[PDB]
């Protein structure tokens, strides 16, 4: 877990450059968040690209509108999408909507004049704008080189995003190898640390260190095998003059025994 | 294993001798571990919990007092006699004895059951143990084999480790008991259990050294936060100290390194950092004018208790709850938004919403001298992209999705407006803030997205309003900027 | 005179018909603040030993608090308190019922004590080679 | 191995869980005492209460003719719980509706709700050994097969003397074993109470003589020890008889 | 040239991770079992000597009936020694057993909640809603 | 005429000791008319002389209730008092109260789960000590295993 | 040699005398032996009997502090078997001599090419950090610029579409007044013709 | 007690151990038929196996050498040819006074032995731990190299990718800008034309302000 990427907690921090390579790793995490959000940023910037159809200034898609339409938006041609978003915002601003479905909008001659032949005049409604979208997508959009331009649009950023992803993946496995090396050298550091601790402790006062390491080795021998509570106390005097729980435990025993 | 039938072992546990305590505690622990068919019902149980908390309190106490129990030279430790009495003496005639006494030569208070909890003289608050999950490797380094392991992996050749492992086992079995109905039995009414929790906390964090293996400390923290997870009701008697304790406990996790202090956790190691926010929601939902209010006082920057409280805040050095914010900001992002699909999300998604809930709740509690802002090239907010993810999911577990996205949007708007109005009221910063606010790629869903949204799903009315008012504030900021 | 075999749940093996123990006071303190003179450790012990004797007499069959209340009293409340207390601690009304078993046998049995690996105190299963004899031993 | 946790018990079974198999029958109560008891009865204690119980009359079928004491200064026991414990101790049919306990606790609290302990004679007044007015207490009891009657001076004005001492003293008869003495003191605390209780209805709990029935119901100065046939009411007798009660 | 015998230099280096040894250092003093077992034996040896000694002493009746009784109780205690050792071990293992509290093992403790389930989240929301609704009602 | 507890050899069958009034003040409030040092004198003198009549046999208190019809409270109290000073009932060993019981002394114990009654160790043995038998092997003999042999080894190899 | 067991207090000589006499030919029947002694509790006998030395057998190390286990023996472990004779002061003066020899043979624990390397590492660290943060803030500010300008363009388009629609509604009102882009000029020409009429 | 040597023996001993130092084989070779240990314990003033001690139980033996052996091993290991310790050799009077002081049965000898033991340890300890810290810093420098590699590759990624993205975005932005600019230009022009027209029409019955003003003005009638 946490062990795998690092172990740096405290090592006496001799020649404490560990803070510095720490900071290095920190800034690596910084760059990681950076690149992540950058990929997301490029995604987002793309998002609009497939959905826009404004570029006209540098087959031909700008279909002309109806007299009603040029009365509505004052614009003569283009795509239906632009017109429908426009009338969408129109409904928004005039607020002819209703919110009990919501697409029911209070009709107005500014609008109903778009379909007056079906005697919609018989009923100015509060009806689904979707019904109008269905109405005005061919009912008033009609008619009455630069092929290269179709290239220079959304596809661009998509392709370059793919290139960037590809080269990032290209560099990834080298990073993986470096991480393996990191783990290795870390474990080696760790062992060497243990050794140094041991050795300096020996430097302190070898008598006590020797006694303790010896006893610990013996104890390890034993625990790695069957275990016994007391190696000693055949020297009865000590553990019995200097101990009395023997009395109580005994008492408990004899009752059953 | 097997055998091991009765429940009434409590009696022996209630008894004050090492022997019985071992005999029961170990057994009953093994018991509550088994679950294949083994559960601890509730009929006239409670006595069990009482006994348990009493034992733990006393042991931890005289441990803090650094004195071994179970073995002295006193015994049957009060009066023993067969004096001049049949059944009714110590009336007037008793003074005759005085007379008798004056011629032959020729009231109390009683303490309560448990000991006090805090104000203990030896235990005086000095900052130690505010260290993160990192200590695991410390643990490793501790548990590492070495000529001086001092891990008496065997029994108590000295009583210190005995008390240690005793308390450890108690904690563990307490955890295991806490996984069912009968949480109500544990529900904040075992005043004993709560005293235990409190003083145990007050030790584990303000811990003058008597604990042997740091791993024991980890175990304590761990099963403690777990058993907390299985509480969903009141806490915080003598609150303030306990509230700060719990906050530090949850803050235990997550990697530290103004700005956010917490590297978001790479979610493939831990599962406790979960439990943390889980509790900080559940055991914090109670808007009763206590808990929320305790943390509200924790906004600030017998009676001696109050001295303690500030005593720790400056002993945690401005503000601090920003750290809580940063902590809350972990485990959500940067992995699911960096995956290859949105389906593996749903799992930790189930976990996610309580976090945002906690957050927006605490933002009801911030409406005075501060400097706070938490969108500074620290998180951005993929919350928008996340919302888009769950949206696309909607039109393509369950029961949590819509509320999650809704509250995400609400969070966005509320934190935005609160930041703005706060640094307006202080007015210690240039209007650049607006420009600063206006400079986020992770912000303000594009109006084209609004439009296309306004059409297809038609099943998100409330969410539509959310985005609507969001965009409204956006456009407002744009306008009034100039 | 003694005519019965009286057993107790061992953990209780701290009680002594002669003396008192910190246990019970922490469970029945109302006789020890020395505030109510009509109560005292002494009358407590009197009641205590009286009731335990009563039970131990014919323990095969139950004994009630109401019984003692009829017999002796200085209070109903405290009487009941301590009676039910001792009940809990099984010092009284513990052998009200009897239960038996044929107890078939298994490879382990109480009369089985042989030579085998030992967890207890030291033991040496290998004594000495030949050249050990080569020492000017103690005489 | 062995089998013992609850009455010679069983510890060798199909490895199940069993909560507190201790009942003689519905007999396990220790739950919920610790905190309340400590916090409550760490403070002063005060008067007690005699109580009589009659339910055998031809309105209900019982053997309820027992007496007992009580501390009105107590709030530790659900009285009904105590009653039910007593009833199960009386081995009655477990159906405690036909063995209605509500009626019993009703009678209980009824009786308790007419008490003040001793009057300001204890509450604010303090007369060394009381003042006067030793009532000619008359006590007869019917135990086992024998009845016993006595009459004797016993002060109402004094607090320094408790009943039970008289009980253990008159125990020095044949054996007066156990069961006797209790009721005596009970009757005692019964007998005395009403009087000053009735006197509480008036107002002499501080001053001397009262107002009309207290006049015949008194001892006098008694400047000299008495004759043999008057006090010949004080002595006591133990008589067998066929019962007709 | 040579002398049938090899030698060691003083200028080589160390990998610091070797696995080779050589009996050119004379750490002679391999004394683990030998000394241990001879000590053990010598114990009972000198013991039995003392046994025979006190036995013969008390047997020689020409010695005082103030020295004898000593030797008699001595032989008593000595012949009894293994018994006390045994029952000692009994009670010792018994008390030692108390210091065992499953430090030996480290079982799982039912860390069930891998995730908090749906019930947890919806419970949080439900509690919030109910609490706020009671709040709204408190003045109604 | 009759010996009493030595320390008690001070009574005044004709007077009132300050020890009395100090012990029992109630007869001296000068408030109770029914009570007086006089009637108490009569009380005590009657009591003690009556016991003096046949002190070979005990004398109880209920008698006094029969015989003076004073307040049995003070009667019982003073009776206890005089016994406490042995002034009464100094020749008897009887008149005790029953419980129809006596404290028993037999007991047994069993609370088996696994730990007490032994934690069930493995079996063992070795009640009695044993003989080395090496003494002869160690005994100086010209048929020594190696003792004489190693002696000769030293003496033939030290050159 | 000459092991005395008349060595106990609070129990008379004859106390333990009778004790051991019983346990000799009575085989640990603690009840019997308690009966067989002068008013001591059976457990008392057990305890006292349990504290009876055999002070002539335990001799005062490597084995004297370890049993049923031991250090291996092929290397120089006998150093253990010679564990101590002057431990404290010996090791103290030994540390004295060790530091002394250190200082003597001496005439920071690294060399100077080392210090060169160290300074170079430090400088590279600083330079990398600076490059990092500079490029970071640079990207960030570029992003902010682009964003601000993007939303600017957005609201610009919004306002101007609004203005278009606005004047459209205005001219619609005007057309209504006439009661008594293509459609724009159309209605304009219609109004002009009406004015001519 | 004394040991088998001569004047010139120890003279050349001292001379050579000053000449060579810490190479006991070498100086030993400077005096034929002499063990290095001989030459070692002689400087230490020590005989061979004439006395365990904390364990009367000793290893069985009839003719061997155990304690002094490891003693000399540790001694020679010390290499402190100028070991400051218990009295050393500069003139035979040093040994004279040592014997004059060496009077304990063995205890003094034992203290000296364990002292030299500890000494050799301490020396090896210092040297070893020095090498340890060396290895430590080596490993850390390696870590730094790894971090450098990481950072460098990341830098390349940053430069290339992000310069590309920002360039393309800037281009898109400027396109959008100028196109909407001219859009609004066409709009405003059209609006002004309409303004002129409606102005004429009303007269025969920004400036949008005055337009709507005259509009409502005529709308009065």
């Amino acid at each position: 877990a946490e062990l795998i990427p690092e172990l740096y907690s405290f090592q006496q921090l001799v020649d404490s450059e560990k803070r510095l390579d720490h900071f290095i790793h920190l800034r690596n995490l910084h760059m990681k968040r950076m690149v992540a959000q950058w990929e997301r940023s490029k995604l987002s910037q793309e998002f609009l690209y497939p959905h826009l159809n404004f570029p006209n200034v540098k087959e031909e898609p700008f279909m002309s509108y109806s007299p009603q339409l040029t009365a509505i938006i004052g614009l003569k041609s283009g795509t239906s999408h632009d017109a429908i978003f426009s009338i969408y915002k129109y409904i928004h601003l005039n607020e002819l909507l209703t919110n009990d479905q919501v697409s029911i909008v209070k009709l107005d001659t500014q609008l109903i004049t778009l379909l007056p032949s079906s005697l919609k005049e018989s009923s100015p409604d509060t009806m689904k704008l979707t019904d109008l979208l269905s109405l005005i997508n061919s009912t008033h959009l009609l008619p009455l080189l630069k092929f290269n331009n179709t290239q220079r649009e959304s596809q661009i950023g998509a392709a370059e995003l793919n290139e960037n992803a590809r080269e990032l993946e290209q560099i990834k496995p080298k990073i993986a190898l470096q991480d393996k090396e990191i783990t290795s050298v870390l474990s080696n550091l760790h062992e060497s640390n243990k050794r140094y601790r041991f050795f300096k402790k020996i430097s302190e006062d070898p008598v006590k260190a020797l006694n303790e390491c010896i006893a610990s080795t013996s104890n390890a021998l034993k625990v790695l095998s069957g275990d016994e509570g007391y190696n000693e106390d055949m020297v009865r005097r000590a553990n019995f003059y200097k101990e009395n729980e023997a009395m109580l435990r005994e008492n408990i025993e004899v009752i059953l025994s | 294993e097997l055998g091991a039938i009765n429940l009434h072992a409590l009696s022996m546990s209630l008894q004050s001798k090492n022997l019985g305590e071992i005999n029961t505690a170990l057994n009953t622990l093994l018991v509550t571990s088994a679950d294949s068919n083994l559960k601890i019902s509730l009929v006239k149980y409670p006595e069990l919990l009482d006994s348990l908390a009493i034992l733990g309190m006393n042991l931890l106490s005289n441990l803090s007092q650094n004195v071994v129990p179970y073995h002295r030279n006193t015994s049957d430790y009060y009066y023993e006699d067969a004096g001049s009495n049949q059944y009714y003496v110590t009336q007037h005639d008793k003074m005759v004895d005085k007379i008798f006494e004056k011629v032959n030569n020729n009231v109390k208070q009683w303490d309560l059951l448990p000991e006090p909890i805090r104000f203990l003289p030896n235990q005086f608050p000095l900052k130690i143990h505010r260290t993160p999950y990192l200590t695991s490797l410390k643990k490793i380094k501790d548990e590492i084999d070495d000529p001086f392991t001092k891990i008496n992996t065997r029994g108590a050749e000295d009583p210190k480790v005995l008390i240690n492992d005793q308390l450890s086992t108690i904690s563990m079995i307490l955890r295991n008991i806490s996984f069912s109905d009968n949480n109500s039995r544990i529900m904040s009414r075992n005043f004993y259990l709560k005293r235990f929790i409190s003083d145990l906390l007050w030790l584990v964090l303000i811990h003058p050294e008597n604990f042997t293996c740091n791993r024991k400390i980890l175990n304590f923290k761990k099963d403690l936060v777990i058993v907390l997870s299985n509480i969903s009701h009141l806490l915080e008697i003598a609150s303030s100290i306990d509230c700060l304790l719990i906050l530090i406990l949850v803050i235990s996790f997550g990697q530290p390194k103004e700005s956010l202090t917490f590297n978001e956790f790479q979610l493939q190691w831990g599962k406790y950092q979960t439990f943390g926010v889980d509790i900080l929601a559940k055991l914090f939902s109670l808007e009763k004018p206590n808990l929320n209010y305790f943390k509200s006082i924790l906004l600030n920057k017998n009676h001696k208790d109050k001295k303690l409280l500030r005593r720790l805040l400056n002993l945690y050095n401005h503000n601090l709850l920003n750290d809580v914010v940063s902590f809350l900001f972990s485990a959500i992002p940067l992995q699911q938004v960096l995956s290859q699909s949105a389906d593996p999300s749903l799992l930790i998604d189930q976990f996610s919403p309580v976090i945002s809930q906690s957050l927006t709740s605490i933002l009801v509690i911030v409406q005075l001298p501060f400097v706070w802002l938490s969108s500074e090239e620290n998180i951005g907010s993929g919350l928008l992209k996340l919302s888009e993810i769950i949206l696309n999911i909607n039109n393509s577990y369950s029961k949590v999705l819509l509320p999650s996205i809704n509250i995400s949007c609400v969070q966005l708007i509320k934190c935005l407006v609160e930041k703005s109005i706060c640094f307006e009221n202080c007015l210690n910063n240039d209007p650049e803030i607006l420009k600063k606010i206006a400079s986020i790629p992770n912000l303000f869903p594009t109006d084209l997205e609004i439009f296309q949204l306004f059409t297809n799903p038609s099943v998100d009315i409330q969410i539509i309003n959310q985005y609507q008012l969001l965009y409204n504030l956006k456009n407002d900021i744009l306008t009034n900027l100039e | 005179p003694q005519a019965h075999e009286i057993v107790i749940p061992s953990y209780s093996k701290w009680f002594n018909l002669e003396k008192i123990h910190s246990i019970e006071v922490q469970s029945l303190p109302e006789f020890f603040t020395n505030r109510i003179p009509s109560k005292t450790p002494e009358v407590y012990m009197r009641y205590r030993n009286f009731m335990v004797n009563s039970y131990r007499l014919n323990p095969n069959e139950y004994f009630s608090v109401t019984t003692a209340r009829r017999n002796v009293s200085g209070d109903a409340a405290a009487l009941f308190r301590l009676h039910k207390f001792l009940t809990k601690w099984g010092l009284i009304n513990y052998q009200v019922d009897s239960k038996l078993l044929p107890k078939n046998i298994e490879p382990p049995l109480t009369s089985q004590y042989s030579t085998r690996h030992d967890a207890p105190r030291g033991l040496f299963p290998f004594e000495s080679y030949k050249p050990s004899v080569q020492l000017p031993d103690m005489a | 191995n062995g089998y013992s946790g609850y009455g010679n018990g069983i510890t060798n079974t199909t490895t199940r869980v069993i909560p507190q198999v201790e009942v003689g029958n519905r007999k396990h109560y220790l739950e919920d005492k610790l905190k309340v008891y400590k916090q409550a009865m760490n403070e002063t204690s005060e008067q007690l209460v005699p109580i009589r119980l009659e339910f055998d009359q031809d309105r209900d079928r019982f053997f309820l003719r027992d007496t007992l004491l009580w501390n009105k200064n107590d709030k530790l026991i659900k009285i009904e719980d105590f009653v039910d414990d007593m009833l199960r101790d009386y081995r009655f049919e477990d159906a405690t509706r036909e063995q209605h306990i509500d009626t019993i606790c009703q009678s209980i609290q009824e009786q308790i709700q007419e008490f003040q302990g001793n009057p300001y004679i204890e509450l604010n007044q303090d007369r060394l050994g009381g003042d006067d007015l030793r009532i000619r207490i008359k006590l007869d009891i019917v135990v086992g097969q024998n009845q016993l009657i006595d009459q004797f001076e016993w002060d109402i004005s004094n607090s320094d003397n408790c009943p039970e001492e008289f009980a253990e003293s008159m125990c020095q008869e044949l054996e007066l074993p156990g069961e006797f003495v209790t009721a005596i003191a009970h009757s005692i605390r019964e007998q005395v109470h009403m009087y000053h209780k009735s006197l509480a209805l008036l107002g002499y709990n501080f001053d001397g003589s009262a107002r009309s029935r207290m006049l015949p119901t008194i001892t006098l100065d008694d400047v000299y020890r008495p004759a043999a046939e008057s006090k010949i009411f004080t002595p006591n007798l133990l008589q067998i008889s066929a019962a007709e009660l | 040239s040579h002398s049938n015998i090899d030698y060691q230099t003083l200028l080589a280096n160390s990998d610091h991770a070797k696995f080779t040894i050589e009996p050119g250092v004379l750490p002679v003093g391999i004394d683990t079992h030998t000394a241990t077992d001879i000590y053990q034996t010598l114990i009972a040896l000198n013991l039995d000597t003392t046994v025979n000694d006190c036995l013969d002493k008390l047997l020689n009746d020409e010695c005082t009936e103030s020295t004898r009784e000593n030797a008699l109780y001595d032989y008593y205690a000595l012949q009894l020694l293994p018994l006390q050792k045994a029952v000692r071990g009994h009670v010792l293992q018994f008390e030692w057993h108390q210091n065992s509290l499953l430090t030996n093992t480290h079982p799982n403790f039912l860390s069930k909640i891998r995730n908090i389930n749906v019930q947890d989240a919806l419970l949080t929301n439900q509690l919030y809603k109910n609490h706020e609704l009671l709040k709204l009602e408190r003045k109604k």
